[PDB]
């Protein structure tokens, strides 16, 4: 409903399904008559704008994005809330400054600045000033106003996983691209973070992703795998770790577990090669037992099993 | 013969083999799923059921005599012939999107003529066979035990790779032991695919590889195979049409193909290396006769039955790998370019130059091969009338070609090719051709100074066994795999029958007729190839030459009892043959499993089964590292174990 | 208009909605989803992708404007098409050989062209609903949720019984809380079905039926609806003829009919009694507006949503009961046979003809219902050549009808029929006929003893809600569910479009042209049945009437 047809669609009583738009809201919005949509923080800045002069106005901010913007930054952080910053402020100011840095024992690994259409950022990307040309000419964007730093402890294929699911459940279900390929992506997803993934499964979701980009018919789905993309274009490394392994920062491995799958394991050797703790002792011709007792969750036996069964 | 149809006076045909075959050449149609190509048999299906003084019986096995009242249709009929089909739909794996038959299926068909839409019978499931290890796919779900692939491999291309297994509703068509199609004699002919009436056997598709190469910034060239042409019309329902080609260049061009290369020019090349291969061969009187090496499937043959003859074999390349080898060695350099930046695409009508392309000494050379249907369907993707298309000619210098090099597409072509160049080399005082059956062509040439041969032309595999056994009287053998050439291939428009065949045969020819240069040499692109690029021996040898190996059977399939997928292990076999069963073979083998029971937590120790090593009258023997022990008992393999 | 396509010179016409449209017009095809029958729109599929000024856009919602360069195909385009439709088709129930489209579906074309041959997309699980309880059948494992149905339902047919549910990967087509369809408003015209293009909404095979009836002892007897004729020859892809009736006569008497009746005798009848009851009704001016009831769709429309015109609707039965009440109840008799031994057998162009003989008034009159496809199917199941079989004529007593019985497979065909009847008995001064709009028209029809009044017809439900509403001043009101009459019907051969309609309307008009019988009157076998059966008024009441009852969950 945040898209401006299907905005207008709900506040007519109907499904608020986005359509086409050969006619812009401006001309044929509500009943088709003209209809002027904004956002709330605009109609703020309205009355600001007006009881000041024009240059009054733009003595804060930068030439292409004057005024300021309202932030909400959530994560761990010394103090998070609603803060106001000149256009042209840099995120590290933000984080630090602002914010007061990170609670003690967390780091700083990314942060989204536009949810789910937004855009993942680094390190390199902290220092930057906040502007909508400089970040779209930076493959970002300023966002909402959303933005939610993410420590060391946390996984960005989850990050990504986390995303692609809110997408899945929210796309109003209308054209095929979004519709199919949200839920498509999300599964592949999901089999990224429990370790059943491949090469030809990251192929398949950045050749997805592009096709979802370029043709689903309103911004939801546009921008639903942005997200992916970045994530990708920043820490295809994560992405290879769990393909050929384990998760480097254990949020998947941490709250999950490893079986046997008795179905598929006809009790061959190995297993008990690599494992250093021996939490193995199966049953000679007859399914393996993990056992849990003494699994470190090293993830050792999954990277070499002929008959895939580390579940 | 008047017979009585329904109550109609009905005339037939004066002497015919069954009722069914004569109501079909009247017009009355009688469903069936017995002829289904022309390798099919009739009495299988039992869906002719007809009726005939009171009993119902079959009209294909029914001879019809004079004054016979048939009825063709009671309710009883429509019964048993609607519990028949869904017989055949309850165990069918029913995913038409995704099968090679979808819209040209009898079945298909049938089940929407038949109004099935419930299966009242139990989808049962049966041991179905999965094999996607060669560019000829098996899927037995989809088998409707026909039965017409495994007359077509062994009564018409002599392999007989293919047969009938087990019984009742464990019966599948399936290789010896469910080997996969790749490590078998398969010659990869695809021509139990072209005769396949269901999606059972099937080519592999690679257009997905194809977009992706297209998609990236790799240069991606195309040739076309001379046969493509001359069937590629069939798919759109239209009639023959010369400068197919050249509409097929344009098409190839819109979706982004940098250069489009006909390989007619490369069969000109090989023909002109092969001619001088061959005129070496005769004047030194060695390794004769010759062979052709121009179709794959002809050679996995020869090297599969015939390691005698791979001397024999032409080391001329065929025209693919030939053309393809000057392309990435020679076209690259000439534009500056790394051959890892050229992408090689090739529309055969061969399901086996999927194969030769693969090859371990073709490696990389060729990246992808697209079979004519796979051509079809880029272009039904794009929706573009292709006949509206404005043609245009083949990208330079690999473009044009002779009217003998365009011959390669049909049976007698890569001879006819050869002969006109040895004619332009050194005259041909006169030439005479036999026709000793129907697929075999033997020629009488002799040469303008007075040496003379004997050359064959044999298209259709399996024809070869008899001419080879009880003909010595020839200097150089064409040897095609596929009745009338490349026009019948694996790979072409389905269905692929003899008269479609024939008429492939007859628009390549009337393509032919439109060549101006009528011989290799005329092809002044060709000769300056050779002037720059193959001016000495060694890269010619290099570019335009390969080699043939033997092929045998290396299968150990010995019985598997506690088998390790890999890393270094023991491998201890226990010979389980009756001599040494009659004594501890069994027991000891017993006493092994349980020590790997309690001992060998990994997988140090494989125990394993094999049948006699040929050592009897010398105790149990049981197999390790490879070495025989002979005498063996659980405490000596322990020790040797040790 | 100069637009440039792949690199060439196209022109096209000045004024076109969008670029797809006006390539179509010229002769340019661009593959998509969206346009599949009549109550189609764009925007969904997303498959119709072009390559404008450098970005790729669909041409379903692009304005063509002056010299303008598209690349129709290119490698980014078709990896993203062929990505789509693999995303269609990894959820799709991809089982062709149970299905009615097989042969006749988009998407099963579209899967052979593209060549996909594996999906590497996971087949993920939805909550699919089947539903088996009415003739008209759902199945949303085979929807591609393109929302035609919903369009047929609302708009054209008024009803709006189905329509989208949940949202996302979860969104489906269905009813009000998954309810049955038997148990929802829909009046089973089965105008979703003939719009349909999967097979997610189908019609309910009868074949097993019909062949356990003929393989029994019972002496199954079939009736042909006038519509049937019309319309059969297009499943066999050859020209209409007009003597398809004798050769299904004769194809089905091959096939083990002991009787083949024609139901346009039954139209006759039909005619005669509801013409006779509405000239009562005028002389003294009781339960007007009159409707027909000639079509059980109308019929249980108005259950619903009219409960208060029960009593304005015509007691005569369609000619579908009318006539199997006569065989069942007389020819029975006269054959000296009970009536368990007897198997009637229809073949309509309808689907709620299927609802209309099983219902509580009438169960036990006709044993089952066959559409035009199912006829169709069981003709390619024999595989005899139609066109080659020899004519002979319907079975006697109930085989011949004049031209106005025959009409009645077409809209305004009961209508004609009793104004045919009253100008027999008592004779028509002029008819004004008028028409208001597309699907009404209003006759002001004048007697030559007494008054006159307005007739209309309105083909087409969804027209009768605004007609009723606006207009008071009709006396008798004749209503088709479905647009053009019976030769529009769901059970007719697919596609049916305005222009198939109006041509079996046409082929319907030609078979109408060549019969010797104008009026029921006329046809000596209706009046023989009248005089020597249907003489008492008890029994022509408790032969030809029927009753109405309301509906509301
Ligand atoms: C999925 C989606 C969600 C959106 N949500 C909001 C929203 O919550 N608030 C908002 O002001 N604009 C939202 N938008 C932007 C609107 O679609 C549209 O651009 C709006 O009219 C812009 O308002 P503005 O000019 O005041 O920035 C959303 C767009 C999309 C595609
Ligand atoms: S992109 Fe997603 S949210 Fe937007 S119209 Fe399509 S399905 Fe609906
Ligand atoms: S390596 Fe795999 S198959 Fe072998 S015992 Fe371990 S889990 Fe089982
Ligand atoms: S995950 Fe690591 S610690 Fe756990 S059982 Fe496997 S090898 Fe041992
Ligand atoms: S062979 Fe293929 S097309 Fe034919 S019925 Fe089977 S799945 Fe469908
Ligand atoms: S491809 Fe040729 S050799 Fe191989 S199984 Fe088929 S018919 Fe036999
Ligand atoms: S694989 Fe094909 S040709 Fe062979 S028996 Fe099965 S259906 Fe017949
Ligand atoms: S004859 Fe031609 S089509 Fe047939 S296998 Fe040989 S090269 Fe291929
Ligand atoms: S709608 Fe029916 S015919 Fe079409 S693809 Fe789906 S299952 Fe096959
Ligand atoms: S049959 Fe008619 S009323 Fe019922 S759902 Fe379909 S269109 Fe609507
Ligand atoms: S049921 Fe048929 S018409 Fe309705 S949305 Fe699904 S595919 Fe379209
Ligand atoms: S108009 Fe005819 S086909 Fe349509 S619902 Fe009424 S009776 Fe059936
Ligand atoms: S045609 Fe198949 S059994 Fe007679
Ligand atoms: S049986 Fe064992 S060596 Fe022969
Ligand atoms: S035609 Fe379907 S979205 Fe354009
Ligand atoms: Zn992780």
């Amino acid at each position: 409903c945040g898209e401006e047809t299907a905005l207008l669609a709900s506040i007519e009583g109907k499904r608020g399904m986005p359509r086409p738009k050969p006619p812009f809201p401006a001309q044929s919005g509500l009943w088709g008559k003209p209809t002027l949509i904004n956002n709330v923080e605009t109609y703020a800045n309205i009355p600001r704008i007006l009881r000041d002069g024009v240059e009054n106005y733009r003595k804060r901010g930068t030439e292409n994005s004057p005024g300021t913007k309202m932030f909400s930054v959530a994560g761990p952080l010394k103090a998070t809330g609603i803060i106001e910053v000149e256009f042209g402020t840099t995120l590290r100011d933000i984080i630090y400054n602002i914010c007061g840095g990170f609670v003690e024992g967390e780091e700083f690994k990314a942060v989204q600045i536009g949810g789910p259409s937004g855009a993942c950022l680094s390190e390199d990307f902290i220092d930057m000033p906040l502007d909508y040309d400089t970040l779209k000419k930076a493959d970002a964007m300023v966002g909402s106003g959303g933005i939610v730093v993410i420590t060391k402890k946390t996984c960005m294929v989850e990050v990504a996983r986390f995303f692609l699911d809110f997408t899945k459940r929210e796309s109003c279900g209308k054209c095929v691209p979004c519709r199919e390929g949200t839920m498509q992506a999300y599964n592949i997803l999901e089999k990224f973070t429990h370790g059943k993934a491949t090469y030809e499964d990251l192929k398949t979701l950045e050749h997805l992703s592009k096709t979802i980009k370029t043709a689903s018919l309103c911004g939801l789905g546009k921008t639903a795998p942005n997200p992916i993309l970045s994530t990708l274009k920043l820490f295809r490394e994560e992405y290879i770790a769990h393909i050929e392994g384990e998760c480097p920062s254990g949020m998947c491995t941490a709250f999950k577990k490893y079986v046997i799958n008795p179905d598929i394991c006809k009790g061959c050797g190995l297993c008990a090669r690599s494992c250093p703790q021996n939490a193995i002792t199966g049953e000679r011709g007859k399914p393996y037992t993990i056992d849990q007792e003494k699994c470190v969750k090293c993830g050792l036996c999954a990277s070499k099993c002929p008959f895939k069964a580390i579940e | 013969m008047k017979i009585y149809v329904d109550g109609r006076e009905v005339i037939i045909n004066d002497n015919e083999r069954n009722l069914l075959e004569a109501l079909k050449n009247v017009g009355i149609e009688i469903p069936n799923l017995c002829y289904l190509s022309e390798a099919s048999i009739y009495g299988a299906c039992r869906m002719c059921l007809v009726e005939i003084n009171g009993q119902i019986t079959t009209s294909c096995t029914l001879k019809p005599y004079e004054g016979m009242k048939v009825k063709t249709n009671t309710p009883e009929i429509y019964e048993m012939r609607r519990n028949i089909l869904e017989l055949i739909l309850a165990t069918h794996n029913r995913d038409c999107t995704t099968c090679d038959r979808n819209g040209s299926c009898k079945l298909q068909k049938y089940a929407e003529d038949f109004g099935i839409r419930k299966i009242r019978f139990e989808a049962l499931k049966k041991e179905h066979v999965r094999d996607e290890s060669a560019p000829v796919v098996r899927d037995t779900s989809k088998c409707i035990l026909c039965g017409d692939c495994v007359r077509v491999c062994e009564e018409i291309q002599g392999v007989g790779v293919i047969e009938f297994a087990k019984r009742g509703f464990e019966s599948v068509v399936t290789t010896a032991f469910d080997t996969p199609l790749i490590e078998t004699e398969c010659v990869l002919c695809g021509q139990c695919v072209a005769y396949c009436p269901t999606g059972a056997l099937s080519i592999r598709n690679d257009i997905d590889k194809l977009i992706e190469a297209l998609e990236s910034d790799k240069i991606v060239i195309g040739m076309i195979a001379p046969a493509v042409r001359a069937a590629i019309q069939e798919e759109f329902g239209i009639d023959e049409d010369v400068a197919m080609a050249e509409k097929l260049v344009s098409f190839l061009k819109t979706i982004g193909f940098d250069k489009v290369f006909d390989v007619s020019f490369g069969a000109d090349l090989v023909a002109y290396e092969e001619a001088h291969e061959f005129y070496e061969r005769l004047k030194k009187g060695e390794r004769l006769p010759q062979f052709t090496s121009c179709c794959p499937a002809w050679v996995k043959h020869a090297e599969h039955t015939y390691p005698q003859y791979l001397q024999n074999l032409s080391s001329v390349k065929s025209p693919q790998q030939a053309l393809g080898t000057v392309i990435k060695k020679i076209y690259a350099r000439k534009l500056g370019v790394p051959e890892e930046k050229i992408f090689l695409v090739s529309f055969m009508p061969c399901t086996a130059k999927k194969f030769e392309a693969e090859r371990e000494e073709h490696e990389g050379i060729v990246d992808i091969v697209l079979t004519t249907r796979e051509l079809a369907q880029l272009i039904k993707m794009s929706r573009i009338d292709i006949n509206r298309v404005e043609p245009q000619p083949f990208d330079r210098p690999y473009g044009v070609s002779s009217q003998a090099g365009l011959g390669f597409g049909k049976a007698g072509g890569v001879f006819s090719c050869v002969l006109s160049v040895l004619n332009e080399e050194i005259g041909i005082e006169k030439v005479d051709v036999k026709s000793p059956e129907d697929g075999i062509r033997v020629a009488e040439v002799t040469l303008k100074d007075g040496t003379s041969f004997k050359g064959a032309v044999i298209y259709g595999l399996g024809k070869v066994k008899k001419f080879l056994e009880e003909r010595k009287d020839v200097e150089i053998i064409e040897v095609m795999a596929c009745n009338y050439g490349c026009v019948g291939g694996g790979g072409q428009p389905y269905p692929n029958d003899s008269r479609i065949r024939e008429h492939r045969a007859k628009v390549l020819r009337d393509t032919m007729g439109i060549k101006s240069l009528l011989t290799p040499v005329e092809n002044l692109f060709l000769m300056k190839l050779y002037e720059e690029d193959l001016k000495d021996e060694h890269t010619r040898h290099e570019i335009l030459h390969t080699t043939y190996r033997p092929r045998r059977r290396y299968p150990e399939k010995d019985v598997e009892i506690l088998p390790v997928p890999n890393g270094e292990k023991r491998t201890v076999k226990v010979c389980l043959g009756t001599s040494c069963y009659t004594k501890g073979s069994y027991e000891i083998l017993k006493k092994l499993v349980d020590y790997v029971k309690e001992n060998d937590m990994e997988g140090k120790i494989e125990v394993l089964g094999t049948f006699c090593v040929e050592n009897c009258g010398a105790s149990p023997n049981v197999i390790v590292d490879d070495k025989i022990i002979g005498g063996a008992t659980f405490e000596k393999v322990l020790e040797e174990l040790s």
